[PDB]
């Protein structure tokens, strides 16, 4: 289950609340809706089904291109967008599509249609029969036929179209070469370079790198913007600001573009014999939902372009996103979007390399520290692991540490007092004298009566047992300590930041598996050493 | 074997979020076949 | 006045005045003229839009960002792909006929050159990320599918700079070449230098008659056609290809980070008859090469780190074993000094007692080697060599093919640690004068006749670390 699967119900409920607020004619309440709607509980299956159908079978497209859906065997039209006639300069249910374009273009379309498992005419460059207007035709297959997306192209000499494609691809190659030469072992430098390269390539006003955490919430880790804009670097926001369905879609359409959020969507008309509404999952012209369009309008961004960052985890994993914003309407041609996809693949490869190297370095460091601690223990008393230079404060990342041995209490850093720790010990023995140790992200959630007394200094605790009355403790304070962004009912980044600092109010950062394994290993070593005495 | 991308759809079945779906020559031979310009001579 | 392959054309023009200064002898026939002559303005040979594009390319700083240009011949109206580069005298333009004349199909192919590369690289992304052989095999299959050649191979270069064939895909009726080693002189240093600056080499027909390039008689030296893509092959390599049976060839470079970049190897393609592939597929391959280089570098770094972890673990176990028992116990249990490094055998000399493991000399022979070492290498802490003959060991350096390389670490003055490697040919297997792969394989086994594989820096460091720990332990004793 986890949050990835638990978040679907929450997303559906937020969607239903937004729809009801829209129907009743009232504004949407963000903070109240987030507080009321919390993970868990249940929901009828019909709500999930309706939510998914609404997201994937919306029935609307953006008004910067046309869409026509045709039957595979007959080439007869089974659906079209309401703006098709105006753009083609002219359709009906049953009309033959080959009659809408010139004869050579219809031959090329037939060739593209008859291919098997791969085709080298996708997209095709076609002309309209009545006017001779050039279009990029992009084809994909749905459970009832073939959908053609028609994107207008600039009228010019073909040599110039080829030149534009060439220039875009060469810029992408140069950017990848610049990535090659960075000195490794520094993810922050990698992101700082990629953001600038993408901004230079695409030309948007703001470019940001978003990273997703194990808790599914997002962080802005790099930024490149126009001078007169405010910075968003350092921001954290909840996990429900990007639903799970859009994340799933990002693993198939690696680039998403929204040209104008204020533009009026265009309805798609379809043959009345089709049982369901036409699927628009693979289409590039799909329109965004009202929630996100309103969020964009409030923020002040009119055009948007998002690209998935995918790493290897056999199975692939979504690490984050690259997000671009513009203060006015903006559209980019198809070759440039494929250049951006190429650069994102290079970035993903480098990122995966860096992550694995960092893991190895951490393992090495932990092993060395453990060996030094054991050597120190053998040449000294039991208290030789808290009084020397290396100490249990270096085994894992923590705010404080403590050693309780034969009634003696040795603290380091931010740790409870000798009176409070006694109470913690009584609570552990009364409730948790059935294990070798434990780890908790928040003492309040665990159920420690004195959690409020400790305050924000001590929120998370890892305890390792040595014997019936000797313990090792590691302590962490609350998350807000390490989070600094220099900046309630309206959907806006500030509302998101305030809503984030309401679920981590009495929580620390989670304990990773590597840190717990290191703690357990040192625990076994010390257990044997003290048992031998 | 290179191929065209296939698109999937999320559905809710039996309490589960499931995803549903909807060459003997080389690439050079296909390129030669599909980019033939003879029809343009008519 | 060099030579170029006949499948294209070449014109060299002054940068400042656009006046032609040199050209290939086949230029007039290709451009449809048969005017072209010294001092003629190049723009007059092409249409107006072609001249505009050419001027734009000429006025750019990074001229490599406007390549390839699409132009049309003024007389006949046929399309050409032009590739421009700079030299000391002016600008060299390589003109190649385009096999597709319809603009719509031209644009479609230009877009496919990107889509195909993306779809190919998505298959490298999906690898687990811990195996170099699997990566090489996947790249071989992808390149073969894209280009369709008869044979595709991966060549890896060594520290000695000799080559090995590590992966290959071919027809069923051709003889395999996987496992072949050949000398380092089969690829001169100039070729390796050029494979970094210009990452592709193509030869359409080795038997084709070259075409002379004429130049202005006012120039003080011949033009530098080294960077041109139409340059003709050498006699040595042309004859080599003819003997081997290869008419067409395509070679691409593999680049990694060096210490400045390093040429790791090559991807080499062979066809039994003449072949010239269209531009979209060439660029689809050229884009995949960069992703291949990235992933290869990642794999090398990870393997290095895992090796370090392994050596440390083994050293720790050996030190524990030393603490538990006498030093002899180091060479009695399953972990032993043979697992510290890659070797054929090992030996421990301790107070005149001999402990051999695996393939090692005899006790009398070991005494002779110790005598030689003290006579000539007493003032040292140890050493390593890949051939006792070259080192000069007089006492029957001919210990056989079994003992050729030796690494020695001193302990105090009489206790020694030895690691032994046999001759290289032990680890080389291939199923298989006139320049031919068999001749190259036989010539390789004449420089490694009694030589072992070289001792690496990391293995030397591991041996030094173990030596230091043992020396401290014996200091305590
Ligand atoms: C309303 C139902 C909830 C919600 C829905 C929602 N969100 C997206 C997609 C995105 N929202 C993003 C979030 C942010 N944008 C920012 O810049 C910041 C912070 C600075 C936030 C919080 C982003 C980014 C995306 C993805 C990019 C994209 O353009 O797709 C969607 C889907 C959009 C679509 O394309 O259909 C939906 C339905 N957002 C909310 O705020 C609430 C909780
Ligand atoms: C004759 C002087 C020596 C020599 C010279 C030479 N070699 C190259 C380039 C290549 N030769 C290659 C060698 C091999 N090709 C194979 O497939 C195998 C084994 C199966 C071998 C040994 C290869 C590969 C290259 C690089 C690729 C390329 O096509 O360039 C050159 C440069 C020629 C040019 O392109 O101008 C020269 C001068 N080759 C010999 O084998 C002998 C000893």
């Amino acid at each position: 289950m986890s949050k990835a699967i638990q978040q679907y119900t929450v997303d559906a409920r937020l969607h239903a609340v937004f729809e009801q607020s829209g129907e009743s004619g009232k504004s949407f309440d963000y903070s109240q809706s987030l507080k009321t709607t919390t993970y868990g509980s249940s929901v009828p299956e019909q709500q999930i089904t309706a939510y998914l159908s609404r997201i994937q079978r919306g029935g609307y497209i953006q008004p910067f291109g046309c869409m026509i859906a045709v039957d595979e065997s007959s080439f007869r039209i089974i659906g079209y967008s309401e703006n098709a006639r105006e753009m083609l300069g002219i359709l009906a249910m049953g009309t033959d599509v080959r009659s809408l374009f010139t004869s050579s273009s219809s031959i090329l379309l037939e060739r593209a249609f008859v291919a098997r498992e791969i085709t080298l005419l996708n997209p095709v460059w076609i002309h309209s029969k009545n006017t001779g207007k050039p279009f990029y035709a992009i084809l994909h297959r749905i459970d009832v036929g073939v959908v053609i997306d028609l994107e207008p192209a600039r009228t010019e000499d073909p040599a110039l179209s080829i030149a534009g494609a060439v220039q875009s691809q060469k810029l992408a190659v140069r950017a990848i070469s610049q990535l090659q030469a960075l000195p490794g072992g520094d993810i922050k430098l990698l992101c700082d370079t990629v953001v600038e390269s993408v901004r230079d390539l695409t030309g948007y006003d703001r470019v940001m790198v978003h990273k997703f955490h194990e808790d599914e919430h997002g962080e802005v880790v790099a930024e490149s913007k126009r001078d007169d804009l405010e910075p968003y670097i350092g921001l954290h926001y909840p996990a429900t600001d990007i639903p799970q369905a859009s994340r799933f879609l990002f693993k198939q359409n690696r680039v998403r573009m929204i040209v104008d959020c204020n533009a009026t969507p265009v309805l798609v008309v379809q043959d009345d014999r089709l049982t369901q509404s036409m699927c628009l999952v693979g289409s590039t012209l799909r329109a965004p939902h009202g929630c996100h369009s309103q969020y964009m309008a409030n923020m002040g961004s009119i055009a948007s372009l998002a690209m998935a960052v995918i790493i290897n985890g056999s199975s692939m994993r979504l690490w984050g996103l690259v997000v671009c914003h513009h203060t006015s309407s903006r559209c980019i041609p198809f070759p440039l979007r494929y250049a951006c996809e190429f650069l994102m693949q290079a970035f993903g490869l480098q990122l995966n390399m860096e992550l694995q190297l960092a893991l190895q370095m951490s393992e090495k460091r932990v092993l060395r520290t453990q060996t030094l601690l054991c050597d120190m223990l053998l040449r000294d008393s039991p208290a030789g692991i808290v009084t020397q230079s290396p100490s249990i404060m270096d085994l894992v990342k923590c705010d404080g540490a403590a050693f309780l041995y034969h009634g003696k209490y040795y603290p380091l850093g931010v740790a409870p007092s000798e009176v409070q720790i006694k109470d913690v010990v009584e609570w552990l023995l009364a409730n948790h004298a059935d294990s070798t140790g434990l780890s908790t992200d928040s003492l309040g959630d665990a159920g420690y009566p004195g959690a409020a007394a400790l305050g924000d200094a001590v929120c998370g605790m890892a305890v390792a047992y040595i014997t019936k009355r000797d313990f090792l403790f590691w302590f962490r304070s609350h998350t807000a300590k390490e989070i600094k962004w220099g900046g309630g009912q309206r959907m806006h980044p500030r509302s998101s930041f305030q809503a984030f600092l309401e679920v981590v109010k009495s929580r620390s950062q989670p304990w990773e598996t590597a840190e717990m394994d290191a703690i357990h290993s040192l625990q076994l070593i010390l257990r044997d050493s003290f048992k031998e005495s | 074997r290179l191929s065209d991308q296939e698109y999937m759809e999320l559905v809710f079945e039996n309490g589960q979020i499931l995803a549903k779906g909807q060459r003997t020559k080389s690439i050079m031979d296909l390129y030669e076949a599909e980019y033939n310009e003879d029809f343009m001579k008519s």
